[PDB]
DNA sequence: CCAGTCTGTAGCACTGTGTAAGACAGGCCAGATC
DNA sequence: GATCTGGCCTGTCTTACACAGTGCTACAGACTGG
DNA sequence: CCAGTCTGTAGCACTGTGTAAGACAGGCCAGATC
DNA sequence: GATCTGGCCTGTCTTACACAGTGCTACAGACTGG
């Protein structure tokens, strides 16, 4: 049989082929054996262009905001057209990125087979679901540094298709037709601009993601119309930002940055007001109400000092300009837990509440009698830094019966015993991919739980939680329930995702770059546009 | 006419190639750093000291019924001098924040009290601009004037983002100059008045002007339209009138055909130009000295200091006027490792 | 239709593909499309065994001197059992290398298709060829700087096999079964050892190189008996090594280097005697009589001073420890030419006879105006080094017309002229593939022209000849001839083949290393040793 | 007992960490230098000069009637002293030459003439050996001594490659000990004359020996065999009683377990011993002195002075004896970047 | 028999990587000298 | 008897050049249907 | 039904690369003082 | 009214960690023939 020439394009992309070495195998297996195995070079490339952004015609109800009407626009120079005049600032930083909306209309034909068989599946007719689709795109953006190579840093937006539902034509408050299913694997998150610059600088950063977030901001008002399965279709479209680690969150955000008094994202709490009482805190922080504080900072309407407005205003210093959803991050999420259980065991070791002044030394001394200890039992030498695996089996009762071993007293034991057994209940409870499903148990208990948790440590541990809680400590704390409940799920949404990108963006750099940087990026992003297409997936079986 | 290399001792991540010194009351005052306002400088606004060839940076406070100001980039300054009402002033108005957006909205900023002890207070009122407002652009021109015996100020040139119809997401970062209607901005109230002079041919940007004695001078500047930078210096003459602000123009033979200057004041009226850039491409390395009265332009080639080979043989490079013939300037430090401090102060001196 | 396992190895090896993403690629077209085209992992491996060196039993008559029998070992580790204590000079040297009989064997068996099809075409019988083969091997050896990587010199040594004839039974000058048709393409140039050192130091490089010297040096006595179409056979073998750069030829055969005063490789020759009179000499150097002569050096058996010793001896003053023919390089042999023509032009411009103390600036005004010439008719920019293609365009008659416009004297115009035409009369005497073929009719002439040549520079340019000769000059004007008669060409036996090679070596590593230095080595010389056989190439056919 | 870090000039790239120092007639001599001998130095016997930690190397010449040597890596020294029939001299056996095989064939080095102008001339006199021949072997050690009242050489020790018969191109660079039978070399003429002795359990290598009064001490080595460094001091008692020369030997209790040790002779026989390596793996930090007399050793632990931390901290280190308590040692310096004279120098000298 | 039409192969524009041919310099030695 | 300088010579840096790879592109050639 | 024989996948041994979590210092401000 | 130091805050370096690829290997698992 002939080969399918989408398997062949498939078939260089997902292995990382070269081009000339593609060639070459397909030459060699052309004049071996009598057969056509491999279509050849040009007509597979023109086979490709079909699943690029720019090739299916659509249309929009009404005409977007300030947007060329054009729909088979490639890869657009990422300046946007800078005055490259040298008395300006200059007009150097490189970046290649596709258009938002073609974009996302390339991935949604490209997902049209699974709309059309989640159609088929739910029995719900054709001729009547023309209107009401309703999806959902988490976006992430992340800076990438030092591209390897003997040009260092890099910023990389990529979104993703989360969920697509059904609204016609009753309440249906929810008609799941399509969830995608790991959210956070690479395979699925798609690349959208490319940015030679730094994460740090608010000015390039800005200046180049204007007309993405411009994009953004007329999008969500009219509809899009489609054409798949042969019938014209209206999509909806939401978009829960989520994808950014919270140093972005707040340079986005405008609140400072990072080791601040103004620790939650979402409440208004300080340090000490979240110390002193935990678990009861409303989410407040909003977007609109952001900017509005920033008005309010920088027209001063009411004379007050430097502090005193600062205080007032809640931290608010820069005016914010990209709607981010404040969601916890699950990816760390407990890093910050576990070296402070850590720190925990560091001081029951030496009794804390009746020498609350130990010396340089004699924490170092019951840190690494612990560290002897936990040697002993569990089997975990000494860590620098709370990563993933070290926080997973540590945080754990058996640990914390071996840590029961060497403080003296009997009642600290049950103590930290109950502590970790709520910890671990509620661990779950976060880190689930739908905890609506998986393990709604904790979920109805998570409220009772960390209460309990918080009396806990506020009566046990306070010799340390006086004005000070560290930051993850907070939302893991206050607002967890009613974050999954606001939107579903926790785990379902971390920015991990296109953090596991980082790595194929910088092996695409070594084997398929043209190179020189005009045309590197723009090849860059090509592939990997189609090493991330469910057709090509979907091609690559391997039962 | 002489150069000393200086040294950014710290806080030398803060000074981006857009960026203003303000020159009053002894020392000089930073504006426009790289980022938001940190939380060591609540207000952004620095204070600058050199000592001994050293740079150093201190954090400046503000007062209490002031605003606070967002750190603009390369917008227009205007010594509003020291007169009635309240001496001495700057008039900032607007430049793009670090968000590229732009202000249209005019700020007043002045001293209060001091020291104590090496210390100074600052305030900062928004004043409002009613009218006829002027469009929010960069690189343009405000310069005070005084005639029988009104104060106001005058406003030309800039550009801006092309106007919300066609701004596109493929030229929302493309500029156009804005159209050459001159402003006149009255401090109080901020009835501002906009009028137009068939001399005003194409309105330029980044054009060093120069007001005295209700007598405006504009030099050579940089146009995109035509892609020249014209040799016309423009010269206008503008009266109170009242109730009618009536004005008029008039081209003259020579102007420099430089752009992005930095103008030092000297004399009462003696301003030495080192200038930032002749042509598109060749940045000018010479200098140029210009008296005034009401004959116009005295025009002169003073001494040209030998540049060191690094700065001559650099692409770019700005800075500002640190005021009485001293001036900073500056070029990126181009190779490696990059400090990141990759900005190579000169302090340049006349006579 | 399955495709042969040897093809897919083939297909692996031949376009510097993976073993990840073959396997990746291979379980694609399997799954997608009804067949099994590609054979599996484990059993492509397993085909692959036989082609490496190790596997096919041979016998060796007589017994080899000091040489194990044993015929199956594969990858020997090279240091060859260094004694690991810390007091003797360190055992830190990384090595690897296959054992030379095996993969002289294993290249026979390879070429085993050839030697049978040329054995149909000459017609010969089967029952009465099996005693008289004669095998010619051109080794290489090199030194390969700096592997790119984020282990910096190297030394790689190769052998090829030039020409296979027979024997029986007559007087058979020559009866040519095979003779390889491109002796200097990387694609027959077979690695057989590779050493992590430095080409420098004399210490290591003879340490390891030992044994495979102390191989050769045991197998021009004795014959090979392999099995091949059916019929066991016996093999002779010459060594006529000749992949050695200038100095590398010095450094094994004894003699100083470079800039000495005994130029010459072949004759006694020094500057002068050899300036004086150019192309009358005859080639006296050889390997035995370098060894007498440094024994008459390290004895000094009549007391003679150091300096009258060293012009006794000529230049003699190490033991050289590697028999090598000393050939005339064809790759630069024109550099120093070219060059020499370049400084008689830049001469001619001024008058050099007439003024003959030029300042530091007239040379560099006649040199410009030259430039500034050349660049109006023959239209070459202005370099630094006569690189190859410099070389070949300025040497012509149409460039010395050109350099004739500025030379104001008619008669140097004709001398150069002469000068020129000999000159090309007699590069293609050397440079070509086979001159006994391509072109004899020059090299019938080349004594004639040589003298003709040297008359005219001995009786014109004499002004910078008096004792001063270049050093390629020497031998290409004194023994070419010799030369040519000796081996029947030239350029057939150029080191660049082994050089080109050096561009393949860097490749793997960056592709296919382990990586691990003790692996990594192993894993390169394998997959170069797979890349160079004849058969995998027969496979690929790309018609 | 003190160091300083010497410097490498120039002529750096030419030591290697086998080596040797001869030590006569003030200015000492440096021998084997790594590849075969230059243009420069057409000898390859080098003078050395230290002037205010700078360690200078400069070209020996020869006479017009010597020989010339190749440069020997690993060989054994030994200082035929100063007596008839021409003092004083050196006798070189055998090493192994900068291709890897082995001279079979000693040496003897002396001193002709000088200067005049700070120059020197050398003589190196090919001295057949007849036998009873020894082996080409290296690491083996050899002495001088003088038993009523002749004077003759012992030699002992010694590693080899294989015998020609199981060398194979697998094992072409395994070495095994030699077999232990002392060797007494007659200075002229050569009838060397082999001898054993059932103490000589097994023949070690690179073991320091001492010679004095026809009696000889031989410390501890290596042996490759047992893969143990014995702790058994050997000491032995030849005499010429013509026309046979009758030896013996006693094994003795204490003998230092050190191995490549660079003995410095400070009084007429007192020698304090640098050492090289204790172990296989840690190599000795301490240092040691030997006295001696017909009594036997005197043992002594004089003061160890404190190393530098790169010199303590790394693998491998070696050197020479530069006489008169005054000795030199050397490290590969271990770092980037290779400079390439990567041997960094200490001089060190008793009290 | 010849047009159309595909396909392979050559060539273009770009920077990174090894090489080694010359720049050189300085340092010793012979000479030139104190 | 002892000390410095042009000659030269060779070990060290450096920089013009060749070329490696890559994708994109255009022509030439060879098949294939009329 | 049962064994041999294949085959896919997981796991091992190894350095090299990014990351960012802590080490930290030092420098300004408040405090403590001249 | 003018000057220095402990507190602490934060921007800077560094280093333990995860983990990426790569070939080789061994186990389990599943086909397929008796
Ligand atoms: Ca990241
Ligand atoms: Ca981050
Ligand atoms: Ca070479
Ligand atoms: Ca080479
Ligand atoms: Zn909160
Ligand atoms: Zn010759």
């Amino acid at each position: 049989f002939g080969l399918h020439p989408a398997v062949c394009l498939a078939i260089r992309v997902n292995t990382f082929l070269s081009c000339s070495q593609y060639h070459k195998m397909y030459r060699t297996v052309k004049a071996t054996s009598g057969r056509q195995i491999f279509q050849p070079l040009h007509t597979l490339r023109n086979a490709e262009k079909e699943l690029l952004p720019g090739f299916h015609q659509f249309e929009w109800q009404p005409a977007l905001k300030n947007v060329s009407t054009s729909w088979d626009v490639g890869i657009i120079d990422g300046l946007s057209g800078w005055t490259v005049s040298v008395d300006d600032v200059p007009a150097d930083t490189i970046s290649r990125r596709f258009r938002y909306d073609v974009a996302l209309v390339s991935a949604l034909k490209d997902l049209e087979e699974d709309i059309m068989e989640g159609l088929r599946e739910r029995a719900l007719d054709d001729s009547m679901c023309t209107s009401g689709f309703t999806v959902v795109v988490k976006e992430s953006c992340d800076g990438m540094g030092d591209v390897s190579e003997k040009p260092e840093k890099a910023v990389r937006f990529s979104f993703t298709i989360m969920s697509i539902s059904i609204r016609l034509e009753g309440e249906d408050d929810g008609i799941t037709i399509f969830q995608e299913q790991k959210p956070n694997s690479e395979l699925s998150c798609r690349p959208l601009c490319l940015m030679f610059v730094d994460e740090s600088d608010h000015e390039t950063l800005t200046a180049i993601l204007g007309p993405v977030v411009a994009e953004r901001k007329a999008m969500m008002e009219s509809r899009l119309i489609i054409s798949v399965g042969g019938l014209l279709r209206s999509f909806r479209f939401f978009f829960r930002g989520t994808g950014y680690d919270e140093k972005m969150v707040r340079e986005m955000e405008g609140l400072e940055a990072s080791g601040s008094t103004y620790i939650c994202t979402l409440c208004d709490s300080t340090r000490a007001e979240a110390s002193q009482n935990m678990v009861l805190h409303s989410i407040t922080r909003s977007h609109d109400e952001n900017l509005e504080r920033y008005e309010i900072w920088r027209k001063n309407p009411f004379s007050e000092s430097a502090d005193e407005l600062r205080d007032r205003v809640k931290g608010v210093s820069a005016k914010p300009f990209m709607e981010t959803q404040p969601t916890l991050d699950a990816l760390h999420c407990d890093i910050g837990n576990a070296t402070e259980f850590y720190k925990i065991f560091q001081d029951e070791i030496g009794e804390v509440y009746q020498k609350p002044n130990p010396s340089r030394e004699e924490r170092r001394r019951w840190r690494s009698t612990l560290d002897k200890q936990l040697r002993k039992k569990m089997k975990l030498k000494p860590v620098m830094r709370m990563n993933g695996n070290y926080a997973r089996r540590l945080m754990t009762r058996e640990a914390v019966e071996a840590v029961c071993e060497l403080v003296p007293s009997e009642e600290r034991r049950e103590a930290l015993l109950k502590l970790m057994d709520l910890y671990l209940q509620m661990k779950p409870v976060w880190r689930s991919t739908c905890p609506s499903r998986d393990c709604p148990d904790q979920l109805c208990q998570y409220s009772y739980n960390s209460q309990q948790f918080a009396d806990l440590l506020s009566s046990m541990f306070k010799y340390r939680y006086d004005g000070k809680i560290t930051n993850y400590l907070h939302k893991t704390l206050a607002h967890v329930p009613e974050i999954v409940e606001r939107d579903g799920s926790i785990g379902a949404w971390a920015s991990e995702g296109n953090e596991s990108g980082n790595k194929l963006f910088r092996r695409f750099r070594k084997m398929n770059a043209r190179q020189s940087k005009t045309f590197e990026l723009e090849d860059i992003l090509k592939h990997h546009w189609l090493y991330t297409s469910k057709y090509l997936q979907k091609f690559m079986e391997a039962h | 006419m002489s150069l000393q290399p200086l040294t950014a001792v710290n806080c030398g991540s803060l000074v981006q190639p857009g960026f203003s010194l303000l020159d009053l009351e002894g020392d000089v005052y930073l504006f426009g750093q790289k980022g938001w306002p940190k939380r060591s400088c609540p207000t952004g606004i620095f204070g600058v000291r050199i000592k001994k060839g050293e740079l150093k940076l201190r954090a400046i406070s503000f007062s209490n019924n002031s605003s606070y100001l967002p750190p603009l980039r390369c917008p227009a300054i205007a010594h509003f001098e020291a007169q009635d009402g309240k001496p001495e002033c700057y008039l900032i108005h607007g430049g793009r924040t670090p968000n590229n957006e732009l202000s249209s909205s005019l700020y007043m900023l002045s001293v209060d009290s001091r020291g104590c002890n090496r210390k100074v207070t600052l305030r900062c009122e928004e004043k409002e601009l009613v009218g006829d407002v002027p469009s929010a652009r960069y690189g343009h021109t405000l310069s005070v004037i005084n005639s029988r015996g009104k104060t106001a100020c005058v406003l030309f040139g800039g550009r801006s983002y092309m106007p919300p119809t066609e701004r596109t997401t493929q030229n929302w970062n493309s500029v156009v100059d804005c159209p050459p209607q001159v402003y006149l901005i009255d401090l109080e109230f901020g009835c501002c008045t906009a009028h137009t002079l068939p001399e005003l041919t194409d309105g330029q940007s980044f054009h060093v002007a120069l007001a005295r004695q209700d007598c405006v001078y504009f030099l050579g500047g940089h146009i995109l339209s035509s892609d020249c930078r014209p040799s016309r210096l423009i010269r206008l003459h503008v009266e109170l009138l009242l109730g009618s602000p009536v004005l008029t123009c008039t081209i003259l033979h020579e102007g420099l055909t430089i752009t992005s200057a930095i103008a030092s004041p000297i004399g009462y009226h003696e301003y030495i130009i080192f200038g930032g850039y002749q042509s598109e491409t060749q940045k000018r390395m010479e200098c140029t000295y210009v008296g005034l009265d009401d004959v116009g332009v005295h025009m002169e080639s003073r001494e040209p200091p030998q540049w060191t080979s690094e700065i001559s043989h650099s692409r770019t490079w700005f800075g500002g006027s640190l005021g009485k013939g001293t001036a900073l300037v500056a070029i990126p430090s181009e190779g490696n490792p990059t400090p990141p401090e990759a900005y190579h102060f000169y302090q340049v001196s006349f006579q």
